């Protein structure tokens, strides 16, 4: 399985929250505010 | 606050016998129309009867509206009471007989059954996934009783709506699948700490317990004329509470009239009459009796319930004076009911319950020179200086209100014929009604 | 269920010959009136003459309206009956002139075989396809959608149009939904969830529903009852079409406007098209314009042009009053407030007063139908004020005398019910005495002129 | 007792008898109607009257399984204009040979002779001068030319991309020492940048955020955004188009009546255009940055007047099956799941539909 | 058909001798009022020759006198080749526009500008349709099509593949293009390949295939009126004002455009100039404000000539407060020519119950026919004819083949005439609502 | 800055048998002509350009109400 | 409030798999002129920042009763970081860096009648055109 290529995750639980990118869109302008722009 | 018929609460009347008690419920006197009016009350609740029109008719005061809006009290909250003065009929956007459609359709409640189904749980996860650059969101809600757990997906609506409430494990909620609103009612352990900003800390609740699901029935009420303005556009149910609606087409009208019947033949829907209150209805022009005349004829038609203070009197847009301002060809179609002038000893009883309403501690010679004014002056007059007096006695600092905060307001303010007097006595520092005035001393 | 004034007319109650039978079918009386109130009715049913007139004159309350329920009646529902009053005619939002043509063209009334050339199915895929438009400065355009719909019985795949594309788009299509396609309009309709599908665990309440049976391409024929005023409507606001024009007529606020001639004319040759195809059948109605009195001068002269119509309806008009001064030509008198002019075209049935037995006789059938218990001295005691006051206000006595009845237990109206009723209810005259009684002194407790 | 669908039926076949006073098949009819409506007519999805030309199919065997859906959908009023007036300068604002006149005053009254045209305006923009106010309303030379020149549809998409920062300024320029701070170019901007709403959607309790929605609020409450449709129109027709015989009428056909931008705007950005603004190594802004096209007021009937049959419809359409449905409710207390017989095979079937629909075992 | 019998459907003309205009003493419908239809004769050669601008004739005489059947005559008399504009004066008191608006686009319907345009049209039926769509579609495709008489394939151009599958062409339909502007019009189904249709309903129609050429330089000749174009040029599709009928008012530097665009046309050759008539019935129901406007729109080259009908006698004009003879104030009668129409002579009575129990489906016997006749004498000649469908219907319910003078005195019995329910009014006072409300309901 | 499409040059008219096409014949005159336009306006159609945007610019005037 | 002095993701501890990145908390530095705060935010509101196009010196507020952020504007601090830039600079909030105080709202009955009648923050054409 493989996650589609244009959405972001956010999933939240017990333990908190956490958000999850896809390499496809790292190195976009999209991973610029997760650390993983261009 | 305190308003004109605040203390009304009633009709006052037996619900066995509909004798009329000589005081109850706020009423006081007018036996005989009191108890025509409690009459008609049950006609109405029967709900049997269509189109008739009663007419209560009297001099100013001898409360006219205070048994109209006794009615309204002893019908309660599901009957629709729609009360028009008659001068709301008169408008830019819509004809009068406009105006008088959507009155009369008003007062005809439409009592739809549905059944529901809510969702109650602890939210243990939620998932979102949301596009870059587009409105693409899909998501699934895990969530919690104490005794199921199951995993629902979540559509773009379900989405914006969690969002907007900020839906966050722990939470509790409930969401109804039918409506689709989704409320929160507490949480099942603290709000956690690592994040700022989280917004305010909720009531607890224990985890809802029992299945995820479960049935609901919900009833909703709505006038004929709601369903008419839901139906007459695709966009802009705004137009319900905007007024804007515009002059609806019969045809229309006709669909909807059919549909009512069949969804209650159904038992989809139960028809709830109401009365329709036209307050000072020979302000009513000709046309509108007109038009009136044939809409009490439907089956549709509620009872309507009008007031006049009129003698022989003009109609309007018409040369000629007819009693109550009314047309004879419309009197034909009503009953009256005659209210009368009060006794000494009812002025009284109605001053004592006046007071009370206004929390207003009469002395009994207060009362008692009140009820003397009431009589020279006027129900309505004597009622304002109770209001006066208690303030009066208030800046003295007094208990009560006395004969000396009573005159003092009879001083201050003056009554209805001493300010005709005063117009008299003074009709040169006044404008006539030719214009002229002298300003010089 | 719900009782009115006329609930108890059913019909005229006339003979198979024509004559009217002295009590039937709710009437009592009135025999020549119903007699040529039935002329009337075999004058519509004969569907062949265009624009007669016919005036219901006489007093109020001597069954003008009752009449022209019971022609209503006698129709029956396959022919349009449009019923109005003249206070009707003053819109704000068009000329007065405008909602007679209106309502002349609800009076009119066709029934014609629709063909529905649909598509149905599970749509199973769909997928868009692209215009790289260079200079429009709008961007990309969708050129096609290509959707898969399957059904019970077979599949397809449709290569659909943009502006049907934006009708799936409207209706927020997803794989696996069962949807509807007519294609007269383009309009797309979601059935619902494919029953595929069908599991507890969405939150939002989908219908699940099965696969379409048979093939995924379809003719539906419908029959449908139209009147001419619709057809002009639907062309004057148009909303059928996925046209831009025809989108935003759908948000925006609904609204009269003055429908011209040239369109009801383009329309009458719509329509003469759909019979000569046999698609269609004309039923030609009636408007009944009660209290026409309440009409003005203007909506007379109108009425002059619009009777001449090739299509007219029939028109039926009652009016109450004597010699009477013409609204909007105050220097005019006429017979019946109707122009002398007008009163030329029509044909007069007077209605009379009745008599004391024929009142007596009503009392009864009123009370039958209003389903309450009166003896006879009862009977004859209402009976009484109709004579005396009015046949309406001894009718509404009825339901009151029934309550008060029924509070002291006993289940049949008897005298004292009555009597009773009679000194709570007061009659217009008995209202207007204490009005001039009462104003011989002005003062606090004056009526107010 | 008949269900009024029965009621119908069963009176449209008594009128057949005015001819009879064929019976049998008559009284057998008759028996279906009584048994269910849809034994005689079936219940479907249905539409009002559509007053127009379309292209229907003529054989379903000859279509195959790949088709073009062209959008055939004419009006039958046909209105028939002479190219000389549609085409060839009986319009007047449209220049070509012979309408001399269109082109020049187009250029002259719309960008020399107008005032709004930047050069224009910046000669007026001081003093007591007719423009001296645009220094203070938040909008440029350029913004001002544009909104005096695009109508109000397009001048509303330019309206969505836009934002709200005068009302921002309001939460968080709230201290005495901001002094109500506010751009000196956005002086006159007023009522935006002060008023209760902005205010009202940021407290942590939202009385007055609730009492702005009562309306909306009620009206859902009502379930009238639910509830069945009682009426609809009788007749829909498209629009009415002239019909000329040149290239370019059916040209001003697409450009007008299926006008792209307009389209383009309600229904929102292209799936490659969400690719390449997601994609990119920068953002970038969208022609519409979203479809605005609104939410329709009624969330099953949309913005289509199509009606779909219902289950709820077919329980009650028979009276027989309304009371069967009843007893069969209670009846499950005592089971006899299958002790129904039937004199017609399709009612069988039809109650295999109702007992699915009830969920009820065979 | 959709036309039903109405009050003057028996008028076909005006029943004049073309050739000296004398009229017939009864011809095309109309029986008598010989000197009035002699002169509405002179006014359709005016009209016909179109050489005079803004005439205003006025048809004034008693009711049912035969003044509209007289219009209609002439309407009937110019048929379809002229705009004829009927008018209610009621009609000109619009919300949507001002009297005098209503008044110019009333005039302006009656111009028509009439233009003549070719076109190439392209008919017969289909032998064969083949397209290959690759897979986008339409990449290419071929048409078979015949006439009787010849044969032809075309390689289509792929805008016409797309105008062919829009309108679901196959093989068999026959269809017309027109090839300047590539619609399809598919005028029906060929006969010959019936069993193809299989998804066409049993009701289906088939034609026979077209004949000669499949290609003709078809003629259409047009005509708009001036208001049609100015309505054109209000808005962006101002052209569907022309039915939803919400013009505005419409500015006049359009209209001065159009009026100079025009006269360029016909002097270019490109348009020809057809002047109409504009008939305004009850003119009296006209405000003084509407006269002092036609007074003026009169004295324009653009005016049609203009025809009124008055039942008026010395008479208060509307807005304002004196009296005028037909009710039209003076200043507006010395632009007008007065045609008087005369009461019917009983032999005339006789004539026109005949002609409109002709048209109705009525067979009358004589002495019901005489009885008609005196009842038209002393009631008028609209209550004797109403009478005509009434007794027919009352012959019939009876069975009877005619309507005898047995079922004329059921009619005249039923129906009351004017004058009888005058009297009745006037028996009946107490009891209907007088002119000051008053009214007993008592017995 | 007008310009107009007057149709496809009929040289070009047999690139198919069929296309929904208007083939006009190619300009037989001089391809540039220069001409001398006196053009008169008012002072009302300057006040009515400049107060609300005109013809092809106001599209949405076609849906009339207001 | 503040100005955005930083924004800076963490990496978290459990990363989703198949995902490149896994980001558990989202740093934010405010500054205002009377203090600095970092705001150690949920990660969802990276929605915000990239649909309002956060940067570092832009001055944002963050509401409690939703999580998201707006943007005011750029500070005037770097108003001279270009020759030309299409940007209004706007003062650094004269507030604290957190604001949480009561706040007193007058309204007439009539404010609540038309603000119910006539909604005005709506994003549809229909709405934008009434506005207009
Ligand atoms: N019989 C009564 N019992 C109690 N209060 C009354 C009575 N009659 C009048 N009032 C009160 O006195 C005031 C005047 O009566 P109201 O009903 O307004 O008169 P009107 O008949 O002119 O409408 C109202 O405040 C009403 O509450
Ligand atoms: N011949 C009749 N038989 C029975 N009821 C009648 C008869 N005539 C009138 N009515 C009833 O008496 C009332 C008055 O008649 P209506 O038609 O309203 O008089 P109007 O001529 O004023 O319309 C109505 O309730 C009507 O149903
Ligand atoms: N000379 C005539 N010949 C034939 N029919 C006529 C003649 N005069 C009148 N009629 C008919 O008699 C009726 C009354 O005449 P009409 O012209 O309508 O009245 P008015 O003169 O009041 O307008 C109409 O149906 C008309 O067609």
């Amino acid at each position: 399985k493989r996650p589609d290529p244009m959405m972001i995750r956010w999933v939240n639980n017990k333990m908190g929250s956490v958000v999850a990118v896809p390499e496809e869109l790292l190195g976009t302008h999209a991973g610029v505010v997760f650390g993983a722009g261009p | 606050l305190i308003a004109a018929h605040s203390h009304i609460r009633g009709l006052g009347v037996d619900a066995d016998t509909l004798e009329p008690r000589p005081s109850s419920q706020g009423l006081v006197g007018q036996e005989k129309a009191r108890k025509a009016a409690a009459v008609v009350l049950e006609m109405i609740k029967q709900g049997k009867i269509a189109g008739r029109a009663v007419l209560i008719a009297g001099p100013p005061s001898t409360g006219k509206t205070a048994i109209a809006m006794g009615m309204a009290q002893s019908l309660g909250q599901d009957v629709p009471f729609t009360t028009l003065a008659a001068s709301e009929i008169f408008s830019l956007e819509m004809s009068k007989t406009e105006a008088l459609t959507q009155a009369f359709r008003k007062s005809i409640g439409v009592r739809i059954k549905e059944e529901s189904e809510i969702m109650e749980g602890e939210v243990v996860e939620i998932q979102i996934d949301r596009s870059v650059t587009g409105g693409a969101k899909q998501g699934k809600l895990t969530i919690k009783t104490t005794d199921m757990e199951a995993i629902y997906d979540m559509g773009s609506k379900m989405i914006d709506a969690m969002t907007k409430e900020r839906v966050m494990a722990g939470d509790i909620i409930s969401i109804d699948k039918s409506s689709g609103k989704i409320t929160k009612l507490g949480r099942s352990y603290a709000r956690s700490r690592d994040y700022d900003a989280m917004g305010v800390d909720t009531k607890f609740l224990q985890c809802p317990e029992g299945e995820l699901q479960k049935r609901k029935e919900v009833v909703h009420t709505v006038s004929l004329h709601e369903i008419d303005v839901i139906n007459s556009r695709t966009q802009g149910f705004l137009a319900l509470f905007s007024g804007d609606t515009g002059e609806i087409r019969s045809e229309i009208r006709d669909q909807i009239n059919t549909k009512v019947a069949e969804w209650k033949e159904e038992g989809k829907a139960e028809i709830v009459p109401g009365v329709l209150f036209i307050d000072e209805v020979h302000m009513l022009d000709i046309e509108c009796f007109s038009y009136i005349n044939r809409a009490l004829e439907s089956d549709l038609a509620p009872i309507v319930i009008m007031a006049s203070n009129r003698g022989v009197s003009r109609i309007r847009g018409t040369d000629y004076k007819s009693p109550h301002g009314l047309p004879l060809d419309f009197l034909d179609r009503v009953v009256i009911i005659n209210t009368h002038p009060y006794t000494p000893d009812e002025l009284r009883q109605i001053l004592s319950i006046r007071a009370q309403e206004e929390e207003v501690d009469l002395t009994p010679d207060a009362l008692a020179l009140l009820t003397k004014i009431g009589q020279e002056a006027g129900l309505r007059y004597a009622s304002n200086l109770i209001t006066t007096s208690q303030l009066i006695a208030a800046k003295r600092r007094a208990k009560q209100v006395g004969v000396e905060d009573v005159q003092r307001s009879f001083k201050l303010f003056y009554d209805p014929a001493r300010s005709v007097r005063f117009v008299q006595e003074s009709e040169k520092r006044l404008i006539g009604n030719d214009g002229v005035v002298d300003f010089s001393y | 269920h719900r009782t009115a004034a006329h609930t108890h007319i059913k019909g005229l109650g006339l003979n198979s010959s024509g004559i009217a039978e002295k009590q039937a079918a709710g009437f009592v009386g009135q025999c020549a009136a119903r007699e040529a109130c039935g002329v009337v009715v075999d004058l519509i049913k004969a569907h062949k003459m265009a624009g007669r007139g016919v005036l219901l004159a006489g007093g109020p309350g001597t069954g003008k309206t009752a009449l022209a329920l019971a022609i209503s009646q006698e129709l029956g529902t396959k022919i349009p009956f449009c019923p109005i009053t003249g206070s009707e005619i003053y819109s704000t939002e068009v000329k007065k002139t405008e909602v007679l043509m209106e309502n002349f063209r609800r009076a009119i009334g066709l029934r014609v075989r629709e063909t529905k050339d649909v598509y149905e199915g599970e749509v199973t895929e769909m997928t868009p396809e692209e215009a790289e438009n260079p200079l429009g400065g709008y961007g990309k355009t969708i050129s096609t959608l290509l959707i898969g719909l399957k059904s019970a019985r077979g599949q397809k795949k449709l290569r659909l149009d943009p502006s049907i594309y934006e009708a799936i788009q409207k209706e927020r299509v997803q794989v696996g939904d069962v949807i509807y396609i007519e294609t007269n309009t383009g309009a797309c309709k979601r059935v619902g969830r494919s029953d595929a599908y069908a599991t507890e665990f969405d939150l939002e309440a989908e219908e699940y529903v099965p696969i379409p049976k048979g093939e995924v391409h379809k003719k539906k024929e419908i029959v449908q009852d139209v009147t001419l005023h619709d057809l002009d409507v639907a062309n004057a606001r148009p909303q059928g079409g996925q046209d831009i024009i025809s989108m935003m007529g759908q948000l925006m606020k609904p609204k009269m406007t003055e429908i011209t001639d040239k369109l009801r004319m383009e329309i009458n040759k719509v329509v003469q098209k759909y019979i000569n195809q046999g698609v269609a059948e004309l039923i030609p109605g009636v408007l009944f314009i009660d209290e026409a009195h309440m009409l003005d001068i203007e909506c007379f002269t109108y009425l002059n042009k619009a009777l001449e119509s090739p299509i007219a309806p029939i028109v039926v008009l009652a009016s109450n009053r004597g010699i009477a001064t013409i609204r909007g030509a105050d220097d005019l008198k006429a017979a019946h407030g109707i122009p002398p002019d007008f009163l030329q075209r029509l044909l007069i049935i007077p209605t009379h007063p009745y008599e004391p037995d024929e009142i007596r006789r009503i009392v009864r059938i009123r009370a039958q139908t209003e389903g309450v218990q009166l003896t006879d001295a009862a009977v004859d005691r209402v009976a009484e004020h109709g004579v005396r006051i009015s046949l309406r206000y001894c009718l509404q006595l009825l339901a009151p005398a029934s309550i008060l009845a029924r509070v002291n237990g006993r289940t049949q109206v008897d005298v004292q019910d009555i009597a009773e009723a009679e000194e709570l209810f007061l009659d217009a005259r008995r209202s207007a005495n204490i009005l001039t009684s009462t104003g011989e002194s002005g003062g606090l407790h004056g009526f107010i002129s | 007792e008949l269900s009024y669908r029965q009621r119908a039926m069963y009176q449209s076949l008594r009128n057949q008898i005015s001819i009879m006073d064929t019976l049998m098949n008559l009284v057998m009819q008759f028996r279906k109607v009584c048994n269910h409506p849809d034994l005689f007519e079936r219940a479907d999805t249905s539409s009002p009257f559509f007053c127009g030309h379309f292209a229907e199919t003529g054989s379903f065997l000859r279509e195959g399984t790949n088709v073009a859906l062209g959008y055939s959908t004419r009006s039958l009023v046909e209105y028939r204009l002479p190219r000389l007036i549609w085409c060839d300068g009986g319009r007047l604002d449209k220049p070509g040979p012979g309408n001399l006149v269109a082109g020049f005053r187009s250029k002259y009254l719309n960008h020399m002779m107008n005032i709004w045209t930047p050069e224009n305006i910046r000669s007026s923009l001081e003093g007591i001068e007719n423009f001296t106010w645009l220094r203070f309303v938040d909008t440029s030379l350029q913004e001002a030319y544009r909104a005096s020149h695009t109508d109000v549809f397009a001048r509303a998409v330019d309206l969505a991309s836009k934002q709200n920062r005068l009302g921002h300024m309001q939460i968080v320029y709230d201290e005495p020492e901001d002094k109500k701070w506010t751009p000196v170019h956005a002086l006159f901007q007023i009522c935006e940048r002060e008023n209760p709403k902005a205010v009202a959607e940021i407290t942590t309790e939202g009385v007055l955020r609730d009492l702005m929605n009562i309306a909306r609020v009620k009206y859902r409450e009502l379930g009238l955004c639910r509830l069945e449709k009682a009426a609809r129109p009788r007749a829909s027709a498209p629009p009415i188009e002239v019909v000329c015989d040149s290239r370019s009428a059916v040209i001003e056909r697409e450009n007008i009546m299926f006008h792209p931008a307009m389209r383009k705007a309600l229904f929102g950005p292209t799936p490659s255009e969400i690719k390449e603004a997601s994609f990119g190594p920068r953002p970038v802004t969208l022609y519409p940055p979203r479809a605005l096209l609104p939410a329709p007021d009624h969330d099953k009937q949309r913005f289509t007047n199509i009606t779909v049959p219902s289950m709820a419809r077919f329980v009650t359409d028979s009276g027989k099956l309304a009371k069967l449905d009843e007893l069969l409710r209670e009846l499950k207390e005592g089971g006899h799941r299958v002790l129904l017989y039937f004199q017609m095979t399709r009612m069988i079937d039809l109650m295999e539909e109702y007992l699915t629909y009830r969920n009820y075992k065979y």
